[PDB]
């Protein structure tokens, strides 16, 4: 309340009044009934325990329902002092239901923010919120996410202090689905990072870069009208000041696939249908197509038109953008011709030379576009995709290839060309987001979608699911290392293996050798390959021998699943060789390193398959993302019927798997969650058995904590602990608290009696000495008033004086 | 009991009043020596039936002896002033300011049977205002030791 | 019931020199013969009937000593395990670190009570000019009797 103030109107949505909170945590609780239980429509609901069956239980809900379910369809609640709690890692009641329930609590309350242990959780608003408001923006600047409220500046500004501390890299990886809306605050980060270390004695090129990323790498899904197909990795350069020096884009997966198919609902990548709109009518003359799109097989297998969006339009933004980055006329022009090309590929046809299986051309028409588009000869062109000269042994063998083997290689170049091009685009933009000024440290933020399961999982699907799977041992890494340290610092003795290496087997049955890929990258050297070929070299190899690997279990159809992280994934392998094509044949690329577009050529100088980069840019990804300091966001979509405040579960539930979330509150739950900072352990607890009190008060910060963990009928195992804290299991802090309330009833009651005891023991020490004291008095007394009316002792008393 | 407190200032405090009264120093007080006594402190009044009651609590000739046992059998409980004050200073155990009427009043009737509720008025009475001031504990043992006047 | 001692020690808290002790110093004889019993536990068998209890403890040595056997048998809890531990669960900020404040109200508010006089009492020059209190050496001298 006295703090907030720097936020003060966005206050109300990041934290709580002081007695909101007080009036919540402070309240009745009764943990051996309260409880959280399965529930077959909706996923967790709460009630309370009615009875209990032996290992079954009864309960009553929250709504009014009684259910008798397993004793583990049942889960402990926290107490109250855990409402909403900022990090629900510091909850002592780490379970599926409980972290559902602290994220929906908090949004019901609009708060979007919340933490998870590393991360922070972000939910969709659907509405507006004086969150990203320039006064925050000031709040969260210099200060540790301790000293503020969950919030992703949080995360932004620890990025960059930490930046400058440690000076160290640093990287923030945002994630999450479709909806989600990721690109909001990934935008929402970078202008963080302008606005907070500024040397502009961009901000649209910034901008501007997104609409052409999006002409490339977006298109019309049949879930979303504009989706990605687009990952992004910036790597905003920071100076040796502190102060901004660069900046660098990176695009990935705007799906190779698309280039050549593309699903009856759908569309390709929208760059194909801007252009052939019309707005720009040169432009159609000078690629040499047409306007209907129907021309171009690649790009017309599924949807042309779509009513929201004006590919007129777009074509200019595009432009206008393309230009703003920076480009050369001429390779703003070679991007347009290259983008030509690449349909008229898609209507290269070819014939059997008869009496012979091989492949000859049937005609130069297109060929002629689409080698003066690249700067090409129609010829040498045409041999070396009819008659591809490789070079088994030490030489340079010809070889023939096949009708079938030609239209699939085409399309490999198609897709390989294609991707090549856009990964260039994103470089040069980098380039302009280059300048002269050295560069000590950069920020990298990385914005990709998480792990999405479908019904239907193809090649797509695979590539991103594997990217993801990466991140995440990426994660439960960093976790392990970090966790290590403390029990370190502290001098806790626990030892663990690495939390990643429990995913190493997926990866590896991807990404090496004899793995997925592979064989999936050689099959594509074959000319005469099936899906099916593919699919029996994939079993063949790895059925029954590998555990991740599996068979669909029928219930569309699927070829194979896999055991991902996150769960298993069904499989379908049909197109893929295909898509995979756009194993590269060489010839041509060869073509291509000496074409007369400069620009095409360049593209190829590191010389192929789609996947074969995919990997090499994944790589090149994930080695700038360990030469940083990982700082982690995941993202939540909360109803798919888009309303503000409310939540479906098993949606949320279903993220939370797939997001890293659970399984970093698993790992926590593994070692000692909950981590008390020692006088935090003093002041709170005291009261328990506050007597444990002499040498409990002449007291030390430590020592203390020690001292009065002496009483309480707890496990003294759940416990350890070290030089700055001590280290708790789960439900344990809980049990404590309880006594506090209830939990202190116990702890003083018992503190209590003692001194009491102990009070009275002092009495009696003083009774007894004074035993004898009093006689003497007493007795004493008496004689006086004996004697005092005696003869003779008044005279002795008259006489008394004379005397000497 | 009557030897056994009773320590040799005691004794010559004693035998030193005893030499004062002993008017003749024959070494046997008698009427006469108790009537000049009287007259000597300005007490010229004195009847024989009050020096003879004096007399008649001895079964023989008052000899120093004989008058020590007479006056220790009615001091039998009976220590010297700073013995006295030491209970005092125990009950005080904080020190220099004397106790209060409550304290005490308790102290004297509860542990044992009975410093009765008769005697503790008379001691209110016969020990003062010094009771209802400071409870005058270094007073009350002078009254004791010295008389009741001082 | 048996030892010789308790009995002597029932005499010095007469308080009238009848050998009858009431009912209600029941509780208190109890604390310091040899250890502790809280207030509740007094107050559930036999105090909880005014009548027997009168004639079974506010009596005689014959019922005195039964009593204080019967408490006897629960005194194990006397373990200080829990007892440095609990006081550091209030103010955990480094060392057994306390204040004043926070255990002088937690111990007279809550649970069983304490007089404000009783808890001063406790407070006997432990608590110096620092605010802060030491836990861990107040549970030795509280303790300590």
């Amino acid at each position: 309340d006295a703090e907030m103030a720097a936020f003060g109107e966005a206050a109300p949505y990041l934290r709580k009044s002081e007695k909101e909170r007080i009036e919540a945590q402070n309240k009745p609780f009764d943990a051996k009934s309260s409880v959280f239980v399965v529930h077959p429509k909706e996923s967790f609901v709460k009630g309370t325990i009615q009875s209990k069956e032996g290992g079954k239980v009864t309960v009553k809900t929250e709504g009014g329902e009684t259910l008798t379910v397993k004793e583990d369809q049942v889960f402990s609640m926290n107490p109250p002092k855990y409402d909403k709690i900022e990090d629900m890692a510091m909850m002592t009641h780490l379970h599926e239901p409980a972290v559902l329930y602290n994220l929906k609590e908090r949004y019901a309350a609009w708060m979007i923010y919340t933490y998870s242990g590393l991360f922070c959780v972000t939910v969709n608003p659907y509405k507006w919120l004086p969150v990203y408001n320039p006064k925050v923006v000031l709040a969260y600047r210099g200060k540790k996410r301790q000293e503020a409220p969950p919030h992703i500046f949080s995360i932004s500004d620890n990025a960059y202090q930490f930046m400058l501390t440690d000076r160290e890299n640093q990287s923030i990886l945002i994630t999450g689905e479709s909806g989600a809306g990721k690109t909001v605050n990934t935008k929402r980060v970078i202008q963080y990072f302008a606005t907070i270390a500024a040397s502009g004695e961009l901000e649209d090129q910034i901008i501007s870069a997104n609409p052409l990323l999006e002409a490339f790498g977006n298109a019309k899904t049949v879930r979303n009208d504009n989706s990605s197909r687009f990952g992004k990795f910036i790597r905003i350069h920071f100076g040796a000041t502190g102060k901004l020096a660069s900046a660098d884009i990176e695009t990935y997966l705007l799906e190779k696939s698309r280039v050549t198919f593309q699903l009856p609902a759908e569309r390709s990548y929208h760059i194909f249908y801007q252009i052939m709109s019309n707005k720009k009518p040169e432009l159609i003359d000078m690629l040499l197509i047409t306007t209907n799109p129907y021309d171009y097989h690649y790009v017309s297998q599924g949807e042309i038109t779509v009513p929201s969006i004006d590919d007129q339009e777009e074509l200019m933004a595009t432009d206008s953008a393309i230009d703003i980055l920076g480009f050369s006329a001429d390779e703003k022009t070679a991007i347009y011709k290259l983008t030509g090309a690449v349909m008229h590929y898609g209507n290269l046809k070819f014939k059997q030379k008869q009496r012979e299986e091989q492949a000859e051309p049937d005609g130069t028409e297109v060929a002629d576009k689409a080698a003066y588009l690249m700067g090409l000869n129609s010829a040498e062109l045409l041999k070396a995709l009819c008659y591809p000269r490789v070079k088994v042994g030490n030489e340079f063998v010809t070889k023939g290839q096949t009708v079938s083997q030609v239209h699939n290689s085409v399309g490999a170049l198609a897709k390989a060309v294609y991707e090549k091009m856009f990964l260039w685009m994103v470089i040069r933009i980098n380039q302009q987001l280059d300048t002269k000024q050295p560069r000590q440290y950069f920020i990298g933020v990385l914005d990709i979608a998480g792990f999405e399961i479908f019904d239907f999982n193809s090649f797509e699907q695979l590539c991103i699911n594997f990217t993801n799977e990466k991140l995440q041992q990426f994660f439960n890494h960093h976790m392990f290392v970090l966790e290590q340290e403390e029990y370190k610092k502290e001098g806790i003795e626990w030892e663990f293996i690495d939390f990643g290496m429990d995913l190493a087997a997926c990866i590896e049955l991807i990404e090496k050798p004899m793995g997925i890929f592979s064989i999936l990258e050689e099959e594509c050297m074959f000319p005469k390959a099936t899906d099916t070929s593919f699919k029996n070299k994939l079993y063949d190899q790895h059925l029954g021998k590998s555990n991740n690997f599996q068979k669909p279990k029928p219930a569309a159809e699927a070829h194979f699943s896999l055991v991902h992280y996150a769960g298993t994934v069904d499989y379908n392998i049909s197109g893929w060789l295909e898509k995979n094509k756009d194993p590269l044949n060489e010839t041509v690329i060869g073509l291509y390193q000496k074409s007369s577009v400069k620009t095409l050529a360049l593209l190829f100088a590191t010389y192929q398959t789609v996947s074969a980069l995919f990997r090499e840019n994944l790589n090149k990804l994930m080695a700038n993302l360990r030469s940083t300091h990982p700082h982690f966001v995941r993202c939540i979509i909360p109803n798919e019927t888009k309303t503000p405040g409310a939540m479906e579960h098993e949606l949320v539930l279903h993220q939370l798997r797939c997001n890293g979330v659970l399984e970093g509150i698993r790992i926590c739950r593994k070692g000692f969650p909950s981590r008390v900072l020692y006088a935090d352990f003093k002041q709170r607890y005291r009261v328990l058995n506050a007597s444990a009190i002499p040498e409990g008060q002449f007291m030390d910060s430590k020592k203390a904590s020690e001292k009065l963990l002496g009483s309480i009928d707890v496990d003294h195992t759940q416990y350890r602990f070290g030089h700055t804290k001590v280290f708790f299991k789960a439900g344990l802090l809980g049990l404590l608290e309880e006594m506090r309330d209830d939990k202190l009833a116990e702890i003083i009651t018992r503190t209590q009696a003692r001194c009491r005891g102990f009070l009275m023991r002092v009495e009696y020490r003083r009774m007894v000495e004074r035993r004898e004291s009093i006689f003497c008095i007493q007795y004493n007394v008496r004689s006086f008033m004996n004697v005092k009316h005696w003869p003779w002792m008044k005279l002795f008393f008259k006489i008394k004086p004379l005397l000497k | 009991n009557v030897f056994s407190m009773f320590d040799q200032t005691q004794i010559q405090d004693f035998k030193e009043a005893f030499t004062v009264i002993d008017q003749n120093r024959d070494g046997i007080i008698d009427k006469d020596d108790l009537r000049e006594t009287f007259a000597a402190m300005g007490r010229l009044n004195v009847k024989n039936e009050e020096l003879d009651a004096m007399i008649k609590e001895a079964s023989g000739p008052i000899n120093f002896t004989v008058f020590l046992t007479m006056f220790g059998e009615k001091l039998k409980g009976a220590d010297p002033e700073d013995v006295i004050m030491g209970a005092f200073k125990v009950l005080d155990p904080d020190g220099k300011g004397s106790i209060k009427k409550s304290f005490l009043e308790e102290l004297l009737t509860t542990q044992c049977d009975r410093f009765t509720p008769e005697e503790i008025k008379n001691m209110w009475a016969a020990f003062p205002p010094d009771v209802a001031g400071n409870v005058d504990y270094k007073n009350i043992c002078y009254v004791i030791t010295h008389g009741e006047d001082k | 019931d048996e030892i010789n001692d308790f009995k002597e020690a029932f005499l010095l808290f007469d308080r009238t020199g009848d050998a009858k002790i009431t009912l209600s110093q029941v509780g208190d004889i109890v604390r310091a013969l040899g250890q502790n019993p809280t207030n509740a536990e007094i107050n559930k068998i036999l105090g909880n009937p005014s009548k027997e209890e009168m004639n079974a403890k506010k009596i005689t040595f014959e019922e005195f000593l039964p009593m204080l056997q019967a408490a006897a048998n629960n005194k194990d809890q006397g373990t200080f395990e829990d007892f440095v531990e609990g006081l550091r669960v209030f103010d955990k900020e480094g060392n057994g670190t306390v204040m004043g404040a926070e255990l002088r109200h937690v111990l007279a508010t809550l649970g069983e009570k304490m007089t404000e006089e009783e808890v001063e009492e406790l407070m006997k020059g432990q608590e110096d000019s620092n605010g802060c209190i030491n836990y861990e050496a107040f549970v030795k001298h509280i303790m300590s009797v």
